[PDB]
């Protein structure tokens, strides 16, 4: 079984920063290729980024900057780093690992951004 | 390939398979290792 | 029909093809072509589909 | 692709003539599209396993 350890969200001022954060544990494979996806209030869910495992990032969005991810190897653990933030992202993240036979979902963070 | 008593051992692809021979004693070569990254990343 | 002109007219908000890949239209040839042009605010774009 | 054989690398790709350069947006939309399955929907477009 596999289990998507997910935190960082809440309630942020416009302009805030924050961490998202997810652990990937249970049984995982070796191309472990993971990533986000926003999914907008009564709308259709689309990918933040993507990370592999040779460090290659991919972002779906013009977000640069916005978005950072950094990858921990030791721990194989994905963070994702809010910051100026607007209220058009206000959206529940979850983290995707696509990996190599099943891919997996994250159960829900609610992170929200109003002023 | 000598050992005297820097990194001059790279490996070698595997291509489409590997014929191997020798005829040094039992005890000098004591197996084989395989993969494609020879890493985490592949099993 | 050279689609190749109209993927450079311009930075288009939808490009968006039903039951045909884009990328095959040059390759594909087809029997009779409709253009149906008008003009539309934003919010409704996504209802022409 | 070849037969019995498996694409896993999710790649943006570039839908036209605008290069992605990491940025999915105009002419730059994932080889990766989600199914819209609804149960509303009759035989033909209904999910099958």
């Amino acid at each position: 079984q596999v289990q998507l350890q997910e935190s960082g969200g809440g309630l942020v001022q416009a302009g805030g920063s924050l961490r998202l954060s997810c652990a990937a544990s249970g049984s995982i494979f070796s191309p472990n290729t993971m990533g986000w996806f926003r999914q907008a209030l009564g709308k259709q869910r689309e990918g933040v980024a993507f990370i592999s495992s040779i460090a290659s990032t991919s972002y779906w969005l013009p977000v640069k900057g916005r978005f950072t991810i950094t990858r921990d190897n030791t721990k194989n653990t994905v963070h994702l780093q809010m910051n100026s933030l607007i209220p058009e992202d206000t959206a529940v993240y979850y983290c995707y690992a696509v990996d190599k036979s099943q891919d997996y979902w994250g159960q829900g963070t609610q992170v929200t951004v109003s002023s | 390939a000598i050992h005297v008593s820097r990194f001059d051992n790279p490996a070698l692809p595997f291509n489409d398979g590997v014929y191997f021979a020798s005829t040094e004693k039992s005890n000098i070569i004591r197996g084989w290792i395989f993969g494609t990254t020879l890493d985490s990343k592949t099993q | 029909a050279d689609y190749s002109v109209i993927y450079n007219f311009a930075p288009f908000f939808a490009f968006k093809c039903y039951g045909v890949s884009p990328t095959k239209l040059n390759d594909l040839c087809f029997t009779n072509v409709y253009a149906d042009s008008f003009v539309i605010r934003g919010n409704e774009v996504s209802q022409i589909a | 692709l070849k037969p019995f054989e498996r694409d896993i690398s999710t790649e943006i790709y570039q839908a036209g003539n605008k290069p992605c350069n990491g940025v999915a947006g105009p002419n730059c939309y994932s080889p990766l599209q989600s199914y819209g399955f609804r149960p509303t929907y009759g035989v033909g477009h209904q999910p099958y396993r």
